């Protein structure tokens, strides 16, 4: 599960550790710089079949 | 019995030109002979009584495809009664 | 208030013409003669104080540039030379800008006391000058044995680069700092 | 609600207030549930966006 | 072409007649260390990769794609040389770039900048 | 011995014929050793922390890395 | 011993080659060749943030510092110069204290923004940090901060996280030609930028993107778009200009 | 003598009219004895003076000891085209100290005629004054002075009577301390950041545009005059065996009476406040602690202030060098913990943020001593305070790293325990407190 801030704002910043730290590579991510100015994540998807809940 | 009164035994008991190289430190001592002399060198170390290697561990390999003789299989031993382990490898070719 | 960076005023704008004066290229040519010709950049300290007078205290970015073109270098090994100094008010500043004692080896004697009336009492923020430029506050650092512990400082961008002063007054009072205000407000110098 | 996207639903967030010129901003009220301590110098006439959070901080004044 | 390993690896006969290329990776402008460098590798151009038309992930259909990055990694160019030779490719070396260090000091910064000459 | 064990006190059943039956009744004493130690080691757990800190090999503390630099970068690199 | 990445000496004459000892080790290197060149023939690599290859020799950031047994204090590989015979050694207890003080100075004022840092997996910082560097640091109280300017649409800019080593600034005095960039202020505190609203108008101007180690200086188009580790680095030449 | 190194009869000290007795522009400088025989002054050869400067025994003044005559002896002999020249290091820096700015006012031909000899002395072809900005007045004066040596012919083409010519400028810097060092010196002349360049480089092989140049402090250079018209043994035989030269001093503080008159440079302590400036305020009986010299030297308590002399060996050797020799004494009705902090707030201020460890080190300083101030910090902050000063001392480009590192070392040195207290009142009470 993806959390966002209490404010509204989701809290991915796209940093990419999850993506390089996943063993069974299940998760990809592409990253933009929003109009707004920060970075966030336009394609952040998990392949739950590769996925083995390892919580690293 | 312990790693340097067998690497003093070894030195002396085993006949020369068997062992190519050895080493003696705390991860593990090992033999490296010269992929011609090893049924001698095992059944050696098999059969004689101050060195009553009886069980075969495991007999690895490593691929280094940067020397000549690429692989490498490594020949893991533990004498029982003893209480000590042996690491014999050697260097193999693909052909 | 001191910034690294511009973000343009109307007051002060890189476009706005800006020349020494007339009677000024004397001493310009004067203080270029001090050093050798293919050296002109050895004089930008100078210069800058220079045009620091002239313009009555405060060092904008027209004058810098004037400078530069003057010693024939890029404007930014001006705008270093003004930032990293300080003895170059690049904010507007007042004719007659007041000055505090220094930290170290003046508040020895609690001189802590004479800077609060000096900034509430006829003041009003630090960097600031009153409805018309007449006074303001700033920092400044001792010259030396503070023998006399309160020490206030004026500089006179009244008159300009003709009737410059930087003068120093000692054993300066909550009152005695109102007397001279006024003697400044007034016009005649007060004495030292 | 959910037909505001994120980006157009912090925009509307009122920005901070802040005396000093300084402002460190931690995510959460919590500091170990939310973003790596940030601290922002906010002196222009715009307000200064946290890059982790988004919140907008403004200076008031001295 | 000594390629009689070709028959023996048991690799498709296909992957056989590929065209690789040898050379050093150069160190990287954007980080000042010298700590991956002296190592050679086999550049098997493996350039064919599309996206799946459902997620966007990129697919390939070459077994090579990655087989000189991740793995493979000769410690002289002899080396990966004969490699070649032996597995039967048409290897093609390319040589290392290397700096030049030329001398530099640091009373440099202070020069006469020359004699006020007229000009 | 690799990890504490000379400090607990447990038994090492052997067998004497190598038929199955022997094999049994070694893993049924095998599994009361077993529930020995665990009881040792319940009895003698010490305080402490978990992880090591010789070698940097271990995650800095969630409530660390959020405002140390050096604790983020160790982070970053090791994860 | 050969030299880090396979560096060729240049000898402009043989005769001309002093010989220093770096660890119990002889080597030649002819006039010149300050202390940090000299260990870098020698096969030793000397940690530097100031000092680059292509530019001017300065001895800020007190990293590259060594040991010299005719020295009472530790002096800086990357500005002194080759004497004959000397004992720059760099195992002694003295230069990992130096560099571990170095890097903790470094570190007391950087950001927390590694995660968002375009230039995460690559910054020179953090690399040498888990090298050459003590871990727990000790500095809590609130560290600096800047303001972010604006310079080109193609150099993105966040001098929060710049550590002072001037090569831009002298990188633009020196090799691209235009002298727009500089170092402002005094002091803990000096912002180094333009003072005014120019943008970096530079034909080579894009390079200041490679010389900032950290990522202070960093490509606007490319903003946030990868990390390093997941980019296949290929080795090929240009087309669009003829210098190839 | 040898049992004590006191007492100036008054006709003992060379800077004559330090109090504007008398108009120090041409009359007052002529009557004293200034300008007197220049012509065989600098026309007996070039190497005499080098020598007359190494026999003498002159020291560093104003700054770091180091024997003038052979520092002025680096020079080169024969010039390969590169012309010498010579700054004066006039500026009047780190605050408390005026012992340059009173010899401005007052003896402007003293220096002037000294920088004539000096550059005489090491074959140097211009003479460069740094004044500071913040010393208008005395700028003024001084150019004055300039301009009435120019008319009379001392200066110019051929000075003196004699065939080789000088010349002096006038620049005035912008109120920064780091341009007092010897090389920012250099630096701000040539135009730019003033930041000091590396030492390898010395200013005496490449250091003004480039060119072999050496930087004299001003007092140094203006007993220059005195030292061969009155001869070396006039002064030499007072003090020690390298220690010799009438040393000035500008006494400050919390002691009533301030003199600022020169002396012996091998003075007791004690003797010097308590024969010239009156007595300390309160009292001997206070003397909380003492700095032998400027303020950045390390803090010297009541118990090894007495019986120790102001010579450089002696001084060095109670781990607290001789600065610029303006001592400021501390009572015991002043917090010495404070002023410590404001010391490392003032070495902060002006650091010219160029290397790492004095740009970080000197505001981390400055953080930990507001924290201990009040007794914020814990009882293990002393070792880390140790071990950040040690970081910063003998890493950094110039020597203001170890001036701002010097005073906290000194100060956790000698006064630990009353840290220590500090810490404890301000746990007792967090722990009352609730
Ligand atoms: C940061 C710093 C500031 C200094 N400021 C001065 C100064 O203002 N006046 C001075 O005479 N010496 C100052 N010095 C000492 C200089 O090294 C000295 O002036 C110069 O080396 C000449 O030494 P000399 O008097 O023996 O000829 C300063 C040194 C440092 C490190
Ligand atoms: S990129 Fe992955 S690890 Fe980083 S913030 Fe987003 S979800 Fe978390
Ligand atoms: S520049 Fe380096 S240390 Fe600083 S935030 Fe970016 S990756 Fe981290
Ligand atoms: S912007 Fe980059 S290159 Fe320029 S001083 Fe900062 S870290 Fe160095
Ligand atoms: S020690 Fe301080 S004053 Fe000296 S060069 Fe370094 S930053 Fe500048
Ligand atoms: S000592 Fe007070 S102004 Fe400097
Ligand atoms: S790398 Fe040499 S001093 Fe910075
Ligand atoms: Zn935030």
């Amino acid at each position: 599960a993806l959390r966002r801030y209490p404010t509204g704002e989701e809290r991915c910043i796209a940093c990419k550790l999850c993506e390089a730290v996943c063993p069974a590579q299940a998760i990809t991510i592409e990253a933009e710089e929003r109009e707004d100015g920060s970075r966030r994540t336009t394609r952040y998807d998990i392949d739950m079949t590769k996925c083995i809940y390892c919580g690293f | 019995m312990d790693n340097q009164f067998i690497f003093k035994y070894s030195w002396e008991t085993l006949p020369k030109k068997w062992v190519k190289k050895m080493e003696r430190s705390e991860h593990g001592n090992r033999f490296d002979t010269n992929t011609d002399y090893l049924f001698q060198l095992l059944c050696f170390l098999k059969l004689h009584t101050y060195t009553r290697v009886q069980v075969l561990i495991d007999i690895c390999g490593v691929d280094y495809p940067s020397r000549k003789r690429r692989f490498e299989v490594v020949y893991n031993l533990l004498s029982t009664r003893y209480n000590s382990r042996i690491r014999v490898q050697t260097s193999a070719d693909e052909v | 208030t001191a910034l690294n960076y511009h973000l343009d005023s109307p007051d002060n704008k890189p476009d706005l013409p800006w020349e020494f004066s007339e009677a000024n290229q004397s001493k310009v040519k004067e203080i270029l003669s001090y050093y050798p010709s293919n050296y002109k950049q050895s004089a930008v300290i100078p210069l800058l104080d220079l045009a620091q007078q002239q313009n009555g205290g405060w060092l904008p970015v027209s004058a810098m540039n004037a400078v530069a073109k003057v010693i024939e270098v890029a404007p930014i090994r001006v705008y270093e030379v003004a930032t990293f100094y300080s003895m170059f008010n690049r904010a507007k500043v007042g004719k007659y800008h007041l000055l505090v004692c220094g930290t170290t080896p003046c508040m020895i004697r609690g001189s802590r006391d004479i800077e609060s009336a000096l900034l509430d009492h006829l003041g009003v923020k630090r960097g600031e000058v009153t409805k018309d430029g007449l006074f303001s506050v700033g920092e400044m650092e001792c010259m030396g044995c503070c023998v006399n512990a309160p020490m206030i400082t004026v500089a006179d961008y009244s008159n300009g680069s003709e009737g410059y002063t930087y003068n120093y007054f000692e054993d300066v009072t909550p009152e005695k700092v109102v007397e001279i205000v006024e003697k400044l407000r007034k016009g005649e110098k007060p004495p030292h | 609600r959910s037909k505001k996207s994120p980006m157009e639903l912090i925009s509307e967030v009122p920005p901070i207030k802040v005396d000093g010129r300084i402002v460190a901003c931690e995510g959460d009220t919590n500091p170990a549930l939310g973003h790596p301590i940030e601290f922002i110098c906010l002196d222009l006439n715009e307000p200064a966006i946290c890059k982790y959070c988004g919140l907008r901080y403004v200076q008031d004044h001295h | 072409k000594r390629g009689e390993i070709g028959k023996v690896s048991g690799i498709p006969e296909e992957h056989l007649s590929r065209k690789v290329i040898i050379y050093s990776p150069a160190r990287t402008a954007t980080q000042s260390g010298s700590g991956k460098l002296g190592k050679w590798k086999i550049n098997f151009v493996s350039t064919l990769k599309w996206e799946n038309p459902l997620m966007g992930w990129t697919s390939t259909g070459d077994p090579y794609a990655n087989v000189g990055d991740s793995a493979l990694a000769f410690d002289s160019e002899e080396a990966a040389k004969s490699f070649a030779e032996r597995h039967g490719w048409d290897y093609k070396v390319k040589k290392p770039n290397t700096p030049l260090l030329k001398v530099k000091s640091y009373s440099d910064n202070f020069k006469w900048k020359g004699n006020p000459q007229p000009e | 011995p690799y990890d504490v064990y000379d400090q607990l006190d447990f038994d090492v059943p052997v067998g004497t014929r190598g038929d199955c039956y022997d094999r049994y009744c070694i893993r049924i004493e095998e599994m009361r050793q077993s529930l020995r130690i665990i009881v040792q080691c319940l009895n003698q757990m010490p305080s402490g922390m978990i992880k090591a800190d010789d070698r940097k090999l271990c995650p800095p503390s969630r409530c660390r890395m959020k405002l140390s630099m050096e604790s983020l970068i160790h982070h970053f690199e090791l994860y | 011993r050969n030299p880090v990445g396979g560096a060729r000496v240049h000898f402009s004459n043989p005769e001309d080659a002093i010989e220093v000892f770096v660890d119990g080790y002889a080597v030649k290197v002819p006039k010149g060749f300050t202390v940090l060149q000299a260990c870098e023939v020698a096969g030793v690599d000397i940690p530097r943030f100031c000092y680059h290859s292509r530019l001017s020799i300065a001895g800020n950031c007190r990293m590259c510092l060594v040991e010299v047994e005719k020295s009472p204090k530790p002096v800086a590989s990357c500005a002194m110069p080759a004497l004959p015979g000397m004992k720059i050694k760099t195992d002694t207890p003295i230069a990992k204290k130096a560099r571990e003080g170095v890097m903790e100075f470094l570190l007391m004022n950087h950001p927390l923004d590694c995660p968002i840092c375009d230039q995460g997996g690559e910054c020179d910082l953090q690399d040498q940090s888990m090298a050459f560097g003590s871990d727990r640091g000790r500095f809590t109280e609130m560290k600096r901060s800047v303001v972010d300017k604006n310079l080109g649409p193609l150099v993105k800019t966040v001098m929060t996280r710049c550590i002072q080593c001037t090569r831009c600034v002298r990188f633009a005095s020196e090799v691209a030609g235009v002298q727009d960039l500089g170092i402002l202020g005094r002091g803990s505190g000096e912002e180094i930028g333009t003072y005014v609203e120019k943008l970096m108008t530079s034909e080579l101007s894009g390079n200041v993107i490679d010389i900032c180690p950290v990522g202070a200086l960093t490509s606007k188009p490319f903003a946030f778009k990868a990390r390093n580790w997941e980019l296949k680095a290929t080795e090929t030449i240009d087309v669009s200009d003829a210098v190839g | 003598e040898k049992t004590h190194f006191g007492g100036l009869k008054d006709e003992d000290r060379i800077f004559t009219n330090l109090y504007g007795l008398h108009d120090p522009f041409l009359k007052g400088a002529m009557k004293r004895g200034d300008w007197h025989r220049t012509k065989d002054l600098v026309l007996k050869g070039t190497d005499w003076i080098v020598n007359e400067m190494k026999k003498s025994g002159l020291r560093g003044r104003g700054g770091a000891g180091f024997p003038s005559g052979l520092k002025w002896s680096f020079m080169p002999k024969v010039s390969d085209g590169r012309p010498s020249y010579l700054v004066v290091n006039a500026d009047e820096s780190e605050p408390g100290t005026c012992k340059d700015r009173e010899i401005m006012r007052h003896d402007p031909h003293k220096l002037l005629e000294g920088c004539l000899i000096a550059g005489v002395g090491m074959r140097a072809s211009a003479a460069y004054i740094y004044i500071r900005g913040e010393y208008v007045n005395e700028r003024l004066n001084l150019e004055k002075a300039r301009r009435e040596a120019y008319a009379a012919g001392l200066l110019g083409k051929n000075a003196c009577g004699s065939g080789y010519d000088f010349e002096v400028y006038i620049h005035f810097g912008a109120g920064a301390y780091i341009c007092g060092e010897e090389t920012a010196l250099l630096e701000s002349l040539e135009g730019k950041q003033g930041k000091p360049r590396l030492k390898p480089p010395f200013p005496a092989n490449a250091g003004l545009y480039g060119c072999p140049t050496t930087v004299t402090n001003v007092e140094t250079v203006a007993v220059s005059p005195t030292i061969l018209r009155r001869g070396p043994e006039w002064f030499s035989s007072f003090g020690r065996k390298n220690n010799a030269g009438t040393k000035l001093f500008c006494i400050s503080g919390h002691v009533n009476k301030p003199c600022t008159v020169e002396e012996e440079m091998s003075i007791p302590l004690k003797e010097l406040i308590e024969r010239h400036c009156g007595g300390v305020r309160g009292g001997w009986d206070n003397l909380l602690a003492i700095i032998p010299g400027g303020s950045s030297v390390p803090l010297i308590p009541k118990n090894i202030c007495e019986d120790v002399l102001m010579d450089f060996d002696a001084l060095k050797a109670v781990q607290s060098g001789l600065g610029t020799a303006a001592v400021i004494v501390m009572d015991k009705s002043t917090d010495v913990v404070d002023a410590i902090a404001r010391l490392s707030y003032f070495y902060k201020h002006e650091s010219c943020g160029q290397c790492t460890p004095c740009r970080e080190g000197t505001g981390w300083l400055w953080m930990i001593m507001e924290r201990m101030k009040v007794g914020n910090a814990k009882l293990e902050e002393i070792d880390m305070l140790q071990e950040v000063t040690k970081q910063i001392e003998g890493h950094t480009i110039c020597a203001l790293g170890d001036a701002a590192a010097w005073p906290v070392q000194g100060l956790i040195r000698h006064f630990r325990p009353e840290l220590e207290r500090r810490i404890r009142e301000r746990a007792e009470r967090e722990l009352l407190q609730a």
